[PDB]
């Protein structure tokens, strides 16, 4: 076993009663005197490496040639004169695993932290030596965290795309079917999760051209979506993750989840492809008034209609659906369905819930489109228009589906910094970079709306980190107040740089003078109350920067209405897997798992101990699974009022709570204006 | 937990030899080399000689010692299994390949090879040790049996699994893949067993019995070591039987709840492929708050 | 000059309760008065007892005695039958026709029966007295087996024939001719056993075995005549049954090699209404023609 | 039990040690006076019944407009004055229950054999009059048989595609695999057998862009395939049926014949995917010698070569990748993957079995392309080129996907009525006009190659039929002069009428210059070879009709030179499933399965004795397999000797017969010049 193994493993074997946390330290010490040191590839200068790295396919030779090899030699040592040092054993290897550039035979190490940090800055300034050195500080200090996909893939030949996600939507009709299997193909091919929204197909049972009983409805699609994802699997290398949504009146809603039950048989059980359904609160009142309610074939309500089912808002044509004999529908028990939701998420954590209502009653794009469906971790909610691929040597309706670059602050870091604005600019610079850069050529819509929409998700991580390191119970009152003074100002702050951003380029988001950001209606909450702390020890973790009050809101709700904004789309908290080991901080915004974490690789055990644990703050970091659902839910309502997109909320559940808790929770997270969940996972 | 289970799974499995029409393997037995059918023979006669020990002692011991009526009844079926269905099917396969007289030599020969002897005679000597109401001598038994069943005849099984892979002595080596099917059930449930009494013991008792099961492991792993050299150097499979063996005897620890010993290795490809949360109604009241 | 033809015979027979579907005898159940339905259970308990010691014991130990692989592979299959299957699917016709407490209840009497209680411990107590190597105890325990066999299963026979001759319970009838059949060949074929060991012993040896035999059946028969009014009193059946039990032992007497010991009597009529392709490789002479 | 059932069940039912026959005719006249009269819709005249299938969208406006109602009745007249009868009660029952027209409701019967033929007919002549009544004349004579597509859907507005074959070449990238699954999808949706040549595919453990070990091989595009014909089954109503090909020396054969093993696991096996192989000489060649051969990475050949492996003749390319480094290739023994052929056949009747070089050796359009794969009955064979579908917004590279026309001559109709060339010419001018009319607008490979090759399938039916009513064997040498004479003059009078077409309408197929047939090859052992019988009893049968001399050929080769020839392809034998049924015929050329066919339809059971069978032609009507192969090879090489595309030729196997065996026939065939073998049928 290597030596740094050993230290690590010394952490558990405990002296004097306690845990021996600063074994880690010297984990990462041995870690980097023994094994990245010695497999590192070093060069004699900073030019042999990038002429190294590019003439061997290993970087883009054209970020590159923006800057002169001075500015880059700036930004190197930029770079290493913050001299960073990894915390903890996991954090290094973790990078230097999963992100490090390696050789082509993966024998030796070419990228370190600060190489890695210094291309991608140098990817995301463009040119420009000074944004480049102030994104060189913004990541060596931890500050902001570009997602896995931007992180590793920035300024490289052999990268993939930069955008995490993509959501698809599928209109009712072989071509657009076939389409669709072929853009998710491509898109996982790209490496990126493809969510699709199968509620626009007609149900299992219905007419194509006349003769009945003839759909195979959405089962039939997700298997082929399944097959596709599992033939498109980033080459092997990681497992192709597809995700599909369908709304809760959709008439295969049961046969949807159905796929997901574990006795499932094999014509009908579908293992790669992740589930969501969308309840709108048309579904919640229905279950609560215990009124037997009514799934709909979507292809007679477009035939009477003329438009989709899940196009139109359920609320008020509930009733029309259910009185018209033109429109066919399946009665139903809506507690039955709630209580099979909570069955399949206690058996395996699906499906996704996305409460359309909540997304929709916040939603600054309603008049684009109203948000259907989420993504694979259920936090991207945009609004997305359907495409109608037509026959070959016809031209195709291309629509808008959604896509958004991720980025995460680290909340300890941003708040250490006191640089809550100065973060939050320069993220979304580099995610707006992101967006700019990106060009899918297999997607159409995907590029439509990436082009028109300019949409990025600006995510947090480390708020229980932050909140343990400074002695406050994340199911306190304490800590929901610091986050709806941390998140409104990251909003202020993203709404200001996409203002700024609109003002200087002269250009918006394509619809955006029907979006409650030119009416005014946006900043409605933002003008009339106030987001300051209401704790002493709130407000002195905030010192030192100024919170901004309702006059700084009306002077940027005035700012936004002269200029307009860049981007539809600006914050959206993704669940941060992997990268979260990097930055040394815990997963998004969500509370930790366990306090140390054992994880194998390959024939050893490691553990992981959550940032900043120690014996004063153990307490502090309390695990998930023994906190409160209810103020879990109160949080993430908390953020999620400031948060434009949705956040990637995972319920944590204990084994001896049953579905009528788990149906509590999801009934509790709709009435606080939870957006989605994303998983329910039980100890 | 388990053996109604169980009794399904091998009532539903039942088989007879006359199923399978053996003649048509002449037409491939007949191309193979001397060492080839010599090796076949003896592997042959390895297996046999096993599988009735574990006919006419093995099952019947354990079934004796163990109790509940349904366990008795599951271990009566399998005990008929070994006697009346397998050593028929092992005697057919002999009675197709070769006369009379080269069966009654190779029998001869395997009966005193000093591979298949100490391993066989190791297996029998647990089974005639356990003591009537003591439940850790039928635990070490129980442990004999699942390596038996899950290790000790897939040296063995490599050869019939390598030529039915490769389209070459199909009869026999689906009445083989049939005899396997029925010791991979045999191995898992007697492994059921033993684990149910290594549950029952205290913590030291446990790390004792441990050390019982990997040590007998190790002394008949060694054995199967010079076993598998001395039928398959002559056709040059070992290296790869060696694999197999400690694929399986992972196996077979994984039967008795146990670790595996052995790093995971590749299987020869021929061989290959000749191979709830308590739901809780809604009451009304959860939809307020 | 007789195992082969019965082990083809045995496994030719070879049947599951699952076979046959009981739900068609649910109405012609109800239909019968409490006091039919109380026998009917106890009846069949009775039975159940029977093949739970004979599959458990009684079959086992003699096929660890007898000599001769193809001897102990008729036996040990006739064991597996005993409680694999024939135990076994008498709790299919309990669990179709009867309320889980009923069943709960008449396996409690069978534990507090004291006929019941008595016949088991003679029989039982028969099995285990057999000593390795001593041809005598096998015997005495080989005439037991037939006499449970062909005698002692038979007072509860009648009751499943008596209706299935009727025209009722005619799925539950149908699985109890099948387990009959069973019987039959079992008692000729341990009698034989029997007969084979009783005919090396002396003329006065012999006479002592006689003895033995029917002092024996003797006792089974009075233990079994009060067992038989306890059952069929509230019936009205008793004394036919006697009739019935009087045939059986001529039967197992028969078996055994000893001439009939009662007269002859009229049985009810309604009970006797009651009885991959083949592969060869490629010649280099099949690419030309 | 209905009153015919009985009738027809009563020909089992001996009378005198003789199966009732003409019993058999007694139940027609029940299923017509019981059930067909009672059941079909009558009009006052057939005005009424025209505009009733017209309005109520049973009918095509435009294919009844091109003629005056007048001729429309001049031409019913025509089809009713032959007062047609069925002879046989399952030819009534299969017309009735799979062709005829009915209702919506399906209750009633709104065409009769003569209305459907009338209709047929008009849709056949395209506004001629006189040119329908003889497409009448020819079908109510019984003459020549559309296929089941051109029968069932000519004239009808609720229709498929005339066509139900389609070949489809798939390039080696995952656009054009996602387009191969859209194509697959549309043209199962229209009702076709969908052929998929995946030879070009790279092999499993392919490198993906410059990365290693990331193709997941042919076996996931099969995957993909099955689950896309899964979905498409022609709206609930059949199953959806594909056929995949692969080149014996493609590496992955292994893995593709592993996909109809019955032990293989449920992510290896393809329910409702055919497989075939293609075995080029060379394979033939390395197992006859014993030398181990090669299957090669294709990717590896096309990087090195810049051309696909199946692009490239193997006999002279086999060496050369054997000794290219850079040509990545595995050892196999092919007399052991022969061996594996026939083990999978006699299991599962799987692969088919493409001889390349005996299709090519006598192919007329090799300029254009080898025939590189055959169809779903592995009857069809053409030159097919590959298409490079790019990605989106980017101009695609159409090649040619094989699509022909089906249509079979009864041949014992067609030589009792002294018709062969009457019936020839007119069978192709049917088949013109539906490669004519047919357009598919999502399939462009299909619809160009439609467009240039022109290729018909001209196919035959009968045959054993025809030789058991005449007293002669099926594999009496006598049986295959007849069958050299008649197809040779099929040859003769199809190449005639082409040519005519070519010089009416003034063009040929593309690339027709470079065929054969302009070269005046493919007449060479026609002008030297005279085909007239060799036996009096033959010549007898041929009486009355004059048979193509060595100076008539030459005659036609002239007139070839001079006018050229409109179809690319005319003859292939189709199996010819149901249609035979309808017209009292034995299937294809195939020889008779079961001289009487036990049937069961619903909860009734129905026997069909085959057409003309009495105790006199008992013995004539040998069963198949109670056949010699060898002579079944026999003739259907001499068959196969007149026509241009192949013969869909199933083997007819007895449970005695090994592998040894099958493989004997296999190679028997390949030496008498067999181009296909379609199935291995064990008794
Ligand atoms: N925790 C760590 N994180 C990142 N790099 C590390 C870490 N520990 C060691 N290294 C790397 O290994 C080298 C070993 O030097 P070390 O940290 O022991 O101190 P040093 O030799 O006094 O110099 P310095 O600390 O100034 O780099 C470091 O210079 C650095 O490049
Ligand atoms: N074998 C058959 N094949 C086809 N149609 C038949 C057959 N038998 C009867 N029919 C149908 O039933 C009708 C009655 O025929 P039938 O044998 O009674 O005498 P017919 O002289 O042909 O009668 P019609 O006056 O109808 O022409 C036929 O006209 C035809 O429509
Ligand atoms: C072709 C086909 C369609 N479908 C379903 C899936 C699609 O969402 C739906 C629409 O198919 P479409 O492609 O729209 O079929 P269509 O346009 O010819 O019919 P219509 O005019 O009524 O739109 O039909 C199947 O389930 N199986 C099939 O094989
Ligand atoms: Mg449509
Ligand atoms: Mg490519
Ligand atoms: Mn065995
Ligand atoms: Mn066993
Ligand atoms: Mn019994
Ligand atoms: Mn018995």
């Amino acid at each position: 076993v290597p030596k740094w193994i050993q230290l690590n493993n010394e952490i558990m074997i405990q002296k004097d009663g306690k845990f021996q946390f600063d074994k880690d330290k010297e984990a990462v010490h041995s870690y980097f005197v023994d094994y990245i040191n010695q497999n590192t590839v070093f060069f004699h200068n900073l030019k042999e490496k990038l002429d190294y790295l590019v003439e061997n396919q290993y970087y883009e030779e054209e970020f590159l040639s923006l800057y002169s090899f001075e500015d880059i030699k700036e930004v190197f040592k930029t770079a290493y004169a913050k001299k960073f040092r990894f915390p903890s054993f996991m954090s290094a290897f973790k990078f230097y695993n999963d992100y490090a550039l390696k050789t082509n035979d993966k024998k030796k190490i070419l990228e370190r932290y600060e190489d890695r940090i210094s291309i991608v800055a140098l990817f995301f300034a463009n040119g420009d030596t000074e944004k480049a050195k102030e994104y060189v500080n913004l990541m060596i200090n931890q500050e902001y965290q570009p997602s896995t996909p931007t992180f590793l893939n920035a300024g490289r030949k052999r990268r993939g795309e930069l955008v995490s996600c993509f959501l698809l939507e599928v209109n009712d009709s072989l071509n657009d079917i076939s389409r669709a299997i072929d853009i998710s193909m491509q898109l996982s091919k790209l490496g990126g999760g493809v969510s699709l929204n199968l509620s626009k197909l007609r149900a299992k049972g219905e007419a194509i051209k006349d003769v009945e009983n003839a759909t195979k409805g959405v089962v039939g699609v997700m298997k082929l979506l399944d097959n596709a994802f599992r033939y498109a699997d980033q080459m092997g290398q990681r497992q192709g993750s597809g995700a599909a949504y369908l709304n809760i009146f959709h008439r295969d809603i049961n046969d949807f989840l159905d796929t997901k039950k574990i006795s499932a048989d094999e014509d009908v059980r579908v293992k790669t492809l992740s589930i969501g359904v969308v309840i709108p609160d048309k579904f919640v009142e229905l279950a609560r008034e215990d009124k037997a309610a009514y799934v709909f074939y979507p292809h007679t309500i477009y035939k009477e209609y003329g438009q989709h089912m899940d196009e139109m808002d359920m609320n008020e044509m509930y009733d029309k659906f259910v009185d018209n004999p033109r429109v066919k529908k399946e009665k139903i028990n809506p507690r039955k369905l709630l209580e099979k939701l909570a069955m399949l998420r206690s058996e395996s954590g699906y499906p996704y819930i996305m409460f359309q209502d909540n997304v929709n009653k916040v939603h600054a794009n309603n008049h684009i489109s109203k948000v259907k469906f989420s993504n694979l971790c259920s936090e991207v909610l945009q609004a997305s228009q359907v495409s109608s691929y037509t026959d070959y040597d016809e031209e195709d309706e291309i629509g808008l589906d959604i896509s958004c670059n991720l980025g995460s602050l680290n909340i300890l870091n941003v708040m250490e910094h006191k640089s809550i604005e100065k973060t939050v600019k320069l993220a979304t610079d580099s995610l707006t970079h992101v967006s700019e850069t990106t060009d899918i050529r297999n997607a159409p819509a995907v590029r439509r709306a990436n082009k028109a929409m300019k949409s990025i998700g600006l995510g947090a991580m480390n708020l229980h980190g932050y909140l343990a390191q400074n002695g406050i119970a994340y199911e306190s009152p304490e800590a929901r107040d610091f986050a709806n003074t941390f998140f409104m100002m990251v909003n202020f702050y993203s709404i200001q740089r996409s203002a700024e951003i609109a003002k200087e380029k002269g250009e918006t988001f394509d619809q955006y003078e029907g979006s409650t950001y030119a009416t005014g209606e946006y900043f409605d909450k933002y003008v009339s109350t106030d987001f300051s702390p209401k704790y002493e020890k709130i407000a002195n973790l905030f010192e030192g920067m100024h919170i901004p009050t309702t006059e700084d809101w009306k002077k940027l709700k005035a700012f936004v209405a002269e200029h307009g904004m860049y981007h539809s789309y600006r914050l959206c908290i993704a669940p941060t897997g992997s990268i979260s080991y990097v930055q040394s901080s815990t997963a998004s915004v969500m509370p930790i798992m366990e306090r140390i974490e054992e994880r194998t690789y390959g024939n050893s055990k490691t553990y992981y101990p959550m940032p900043g644990l120690a014996s004063n703050n153990w307490f502090f970091y309390k695990e998930a699974y023994d906190m409160d659902m209810f103020k879990v839910v109160d949080m993430i309502a908390t953020i999620q009022q400031h948060i434009d997109q949705g956040i990637s909320f995972t319920l944590f559940l204990k084994d001896t709570m049953t579905t009528r808790d788990l149906n509590r929770i999801d009934l509790y997270a709709h009435h606080r204006g939870i957006k989605t969940i994303y998983y329910a996972r039980t100890k | 937990d388990f053996t109604q289970m169980f009794y399904n799974q091998n009532v539903k499995q039942f088989w007879l030899p006359e199923e399978i029409a053996l003649n048509g393997d002449l037409l491939t037995w007949k191309y193979l080399g001397k060492n080839e059918q010599d090796t076949y023979m003896k592997v042959l006669a390895g297996l046999t000689l096993l599988d009735t020990e574990q006919g006419n002692t093995g099952m019947p011991i354990v079934a004796e010692h163990v109790d509940g009526h349904q366990r008795k009844a599951v271990l009566n079926f399998m005990a008929m299994m070994e006697n009346a269905v397998h050593a028929k099917s092992y005697s057919n396969i002999f009675m197709t390949l070769a006369p009379t007289e080269t069966i009654n030599e190779v029998f001869e020969w395997v009966k005193q090879n000093k591979y298949l002897q100490k391993k066989a005679q190791m297996i029998v000597g647990l089974y005639k040790a356990i003591q009537k109401d003591d439940e850790i001598s039928l635990f070490k038994a129980m442990v004999a049996s699942v390596y038996l069943e899950s290790f000790l005849f897939y040296s063995g099984f490599y050869y019939p699994l390598y030529f039915y892979g490769q389209g070459k002595l199909m009869q026999s080596g689906e009445i083989i893949n049939l005899i396997l099917r029925d010791e991979a059930i045999h191995g898992v449930y007697v492994g059921l067993l033993a684990q149910e009494i290594y549950n029952k013991q205290t913590e030291e008792k446990k790390a004792e019995l441990r050390e019982f099961a990997i040590d007998l492991l190790n002394q008949l792993y060694e054995n199967e070591l010079e076993y598998t050299e001395d039928l398959y150097d002559q056709v040059g499979l070992s290296h790869d039987v060696k694999k197999f063996i400690r694929y399986n005897a992972n196996k077979a620890l994984m039967n008795l709840g146990f670790d595996p010993y052995f790093e995971e290795e590749d299987i020869n490809p021929i061989v290959l492929n000749g191979l709830k949360a308590t739901v809780e109604p809604l009451k009304d009241d959860d939809f307020y708050f």
